[PDB]
DNA sequence: TGCCTGGAGACTAGGGAGTAATCCCCTTGGCGGTTAAAAC
DNA sequence: GTTTTAACCGCCAAGGGGATTACTCCCTAGTCTCCAGGCA
């Protein structure tokens, strides 16, 4: 009895508004949150050498772009920095 | 009736692509499991789901090689896989 | 419980099993119906 | 506990080289698949049990099989992490 | 009381991926959008995968997405299995691939 | 061969258990009085 | 003959087989394309060069071996195919 | 008095617990640490610079240049294990 | 050679042992069948 | 196709692990000040 952080009601929202008649099931959950885990992991740890590269202290939104850059394939990372840039304009503009 | 050679094991590749079962009994993969392990330190318990996640890695990797195998069996004109198909396969893959 | 022993007319049970009823089927193996002796149950227990 | 090796049986051994689409298999694969995962199997118990070790603990965890394959290049998803 | 993921219009949680970059010792200090990125990230990721094994799924005749399905999304995918070519899914079998030279 | 070899004794197996000697008083007994004896044991190195 | 000490004297040499200023002009123009006007220190150049050769020299072993094991002492454009396939760079 | 002399070691204990403390690796860096990780460096670098001595007296020479630590390095079978995917600039590669 | 920087010297708060308790759960020799994967 | 056998269940026993969660509490790091010497 006690808690353990996981993704899976976000990954069963993400999937309702994907799949509305879909489902998963407890092992698919699983390893849709180790996924996660993983990429943030990657995205992170490339964020922080990247900080530490250009002797910065913090990582902003310019250090994950430039990780995800790096990390996925060309139409993922296109995709996926334009998501980012649409996420951090709509949270700046609702302040 | 006798199927020609080749047919069974066709269809024999085309029902262990299909599923996703493991392949190797679990209590002789626990016994070996515990084998190696008693070498590095005595008095080890492995929990169930450590001994089925190695037994997956283990199943996945040995599939994976098999399918370099083939590819090495292919290649130099054959169909059966031989021991010399595996060691390419590890000395390009970086093993060894 | 195939078993028709009833030539036998004693039993010497060696050591005692935990359950009661395991030695009951052993001795029933040469008590049973149509064994025309009398049957004698020898039981060895080790002192202490 | 002495020649577990042998509980990799010929026909696992082919049941694994049918999901790997291999077609006619020799006589002499059985003992080089053999000792290939005996190989691999070390290498991954042994990262392993010392990360069991460092955590003073004397079970192996499903968590720690999954750190050493993450540490061999081998992430497995579906236990944990 | 509004949500920073409900600011940002996303799904995954934006508060929780700032307190698991300020405790996984990444910088010293962790910017305001980062955790907005990288949640928009996430959830781009996880859309994608979950979208190709829905589509798996539905081909199987059947509703909940199983290990197998999410195999064969991210093995399908050239992208994908690019991404997590290193990484092995429990109960995730192979896809059906017989060589030409091997077919009678 | 005795200065050669030298076998333990088939008297001290008897000697190391008191069930065996007091089993081989009573079969003693039961073959004179003419009996047949079934003997049960839970081990089957016991049976050896 | 002459292959073998061709083999020998190269494999005993240390100095890069491949040309310096081909090499800068291919990496400019592959360079071209992701940016526009972009200046290249010559320690990144010559960075690039070693990381190349290098790269080339062991898929050309493992191309052998490929070879090697079809009875080839020719090596085939199949054998760095497999090699690649293998290796899993493909 | 230098904390690297009283760890009895040459390189900077000090300069490894400013590198460790100022790297994201952990909040809190603690004293054996430091010693710890400088007698680890110094014995590879010892190792790795006697194989590369010897390699350079093996060629009558009295430099270790690249080429004599790529020898060193490939030559031994534990540290060609610990550097199998680094490439050494103007190294060359094993005879053959 | 002229520094920055690593090293004494004092406080200080908290991370990380000890120490229960506490809950979960089989644990292992020798036995006896008995099928279905192995073996031949 | 025919024969072996070994996974695997059942048993019968008395209590033991062995990882988890709460209390306490005390070394031991961090932070700050000053200084001189290690090094680029």
């Amino acid at each position: 009895k006690t808690r353990k952080e996981s993704y899976a009601i976000y990954v069963y929202k993400v999937l309702k508004q994907v799949h509305p008649d879909t489902g998963i099931s407890s092992k698919a959950m699983s390893i849709m949150n180790s996924f996660v885990n993983d990429v943030f992991e990657r995205i992170a740890g490339e964020a922080s050498r990247l900080a530490h590269y250009n002797k910065r202290s913090t990582i902003t939104s310019r250090e994950i772009q430039t990780a995800v850059r790096l990390l996925l394939p060309g139409e993922l990372a296109k995709h996926a920095v334009s998501e980012g840039t649409k996420a951090v304009t709509k949270y700046t503009s609702a302040k | 009736h006798r199927y020609r050679p080749g047919t069974v094991a066709l269809r024999e590749i085309r029902r262990y692509q299909k599923s996703t079962e493991l392949l190797i009994r679990k209590l002789p993969f626990q016994r070996l499991v515990r084998e190696i392990a008693q070498d590095f330190k005595t008095d080890l318990r492995f929990q169930s789901s450590a001994v089925m996640a190695l037994q997956e890695a283990s199943e996945a990797y040995l599939v994976a090689l098999f399918e370099d195998t083939n590819l090495c069996a292919i290649h130099a004109k054959r169909v059966t896989i031989m021991p010399k198909d595996i060691q390419l396969a590890r000395r390009i893959r970086g093993e060894r | 419980v195939g078993v028709n022993l009833t030539g036998a007319d004693t039993v010497v049970f060696y050591d005692s099993d935990w359950n009661p009823t395991m030695d009951a089927q052993a001795q029933d193996r040469c008590h049973r119906i149509g064994q025309t002796r009398d049957v004698h149950i020898y039981r060895l227990i080790s002192e202490r | 506990l002495r020649d577990n090796i042998q509980g990799i049986t010929k026909p696992a051994i082919r049941r694994l080289a049918r999901r790997g689409g291999v077609k006619r298999i020799s006589g002499l694969i059985y003992e080089e698949t053999r000792g290939v995962l005996k190989v691999f199997l070390e290498n991954v118990i042994r990262d392993a049990v010392t990360y069991t070790e460092h955590a003073k603990r004397k079970t192996v965890t499903a968590m720690d099989v999954v750190y050493a394959l993450k540490r061999q290049g081998r992430t497995l998803y579906g236990f944990g992490g | 009381a509004k949500t920073r993921s409900s600011r940002a219009g996303l799904q995954f949680p934006v508060g929780r991926v700032h307190r698991l970059l300020r405790k996984g010792n990444y910088a010293e200090r962790v910017g305001a959008g980062a955790p907005v990125y990288l949640a928009a990230v996430l959830e781009y990721l996880t859309a994608e995968i979950l979208e190709l094994a829905g589509n798996a799924a539905r081909d199987n005749k059947k509703t909940r997405i199983i290990p197998r399905h999410l195999q064969l999304a991210v093995r399908n995918d050239e992208e994908l299995n690019k991404l997590l070519g290193r990484v092995t899914i429990a109960q995730g079998g192979v896809l059906p691939n017989i060589q030409s030279v091997l077919l009678p | 061969c005795n200065m050669r070899t030298q076998f333990p004794d088939l008297r001290l197996i008897q000697y190391d258990c008191g069930k065996l000697q007091t089993l081989a008083v009573l079969l003693r007994q039961l073959k004179a009085e003419g009996h047949r004896v079934l003997i049960f044991t839970q081990m089957t190195r016991m049976l050896d």
